[PDB]
């Protein structure tokens, strides 16, 4: 999310075995990372 | 501060057109 000309970031990692979906439950995410950037930003891609 | 001092020449290399967003 971009707030006030910052960018946060939130992530976590859990095991899985379901391949289908995602599972039903619930674990929250921490934040990792806070970049001063002060970008205005409507669009975004991801690298494979 | 007064930058009369450093920056008057006059000098033309200072320009200008919100918050912390940039106008480039």
């Amino acid at each position: 999310k971009n707030i006030d000309g910052y960018f946060k970031i939130y992530s976590k990692h859990t095991p899985i075995n379901l391949v289908r979906d995602l599972p039903q439950g619930f674990s929250a995410l921490e934040p990792l990372v806070d970049l001063p950037i002060g970008i205005n930003i409507t669009r975004f891609q991801t690298l494979l | 501060w007064n930058s009369n001092n450093l920056d008057s020449k006059g000098n033309y290399n200072y320009l200008y057109r919100k918050p912390f967003e940039r106008d480039i």
